[PDB]
């Protein structure tokens, strides 16, 4: 089994796209960026930006040791379950950037979220919850 | 009249916040260890702003108004 | 639990799925196509 690189490219470029409420005067910036990204080795599969290349590297994988040494010790920690498969959501504070990392389920792949500061955590853990939700497809990807 | 809204969820992170409810982030420590009453609902304030608290979904709604 | 006439608990209610709603809603991402090959 493979990717297709054009399809995952553009689901994540579709996971930028900011909140905007009229209930409440409320309104994200989109997405700083969104990518996938190897459990294993921290690589990165695919992106999306709305900073620059370099940069989406390092913090890749910096997030996924950070990442791997929590999901082996035994902040904010989301279970959750998406037809029965269970993964975790993890926030990281990365300078002033807002973060939130989840292996998708079963995959060696995490899935990747990088915001704004001023980007709400508790938004952005329900953005990559549902984003997971899209990616069933993905479950159970190994390398 | 409204003067600003927090949503938060069960690990008191913010969903979102408008009005004085940005200025007032720190109030979900507090607010977060209110018990609800029956149907959800409950209300305090710190000072002169009257917070309405409804809970439902594992989401907790605050909107300031005067008192 | 009081009820206030600057914000009901209907109206307050009303609110918190209002913004619930809208958040879930774009909350959906849509695949441009599969995502695997073959299929």
């Amino acid at each position: 089994v493979m990717l297709h690189s054009k399809n995952v490219k553009g689901f994540l470029e579709n996971t930028l796209k900011p909140y905007d409420l009229h209930s409440v005067d409320f309104k994200t910036s989109s997405l700083q960026s969104s990518m996938i990204i190897t459990a294993t080795n921290g690589g990165i599969l695919s992106y999306a930006t709305s900073n620059s290349v370099n940069n989406l590297k390092m913090m890749s994988l910096l997030i996924k040791d950070k990442w791997s040494e929590d999901e082996n010790d035994t902040n904010s920690c989301y279970p959750v379950e998406i037809d029965s498969f269970k993964t975790k959501i993890y926030t990281y504070e990365m300078e002033d950037l807002h973060t939130c990392v989840a292996q998708i389920p079963n995959s060696d792949l995490l899935l990747l979220f990088i915001a704004e500061g001023s980007f709400p955590y508790g938004l952005l853990v329900i953005k990559i919850e549902r984003a997971m939700r899209e990616l069933t497809d993905l479950f159970g990807y190994k390398l | 009249d409204i003067k600003g809204t927090i949503a938060f969820d069960t690990h008191g992170n913010v969903i979102e916040s408008t009005g004085v409810g940005s200025q007032r982030i720190e109030d979900i420590g507090d607010l977060s260890k209110v018990t609800l009453d029956a149907e959800g609902f409950a209300q305090v304030q710190g000072d002169s702003l009257l917070v309405h608290l409804y809970k439902r979904n594992d989401i907790t709604l605050a909107v300031y108004t005067s008192a | 639990s009081p009820d206030s006439a600057k914000i009901s608990k209907e109206q307050l209610k009303k609110l918190h799925s209002n913004i619930l709603n809208e958040i879930f809603s774009q909350s959906q991402v849509n695949k441009p196509g599969p995502l695997t090959v073959p299929f």
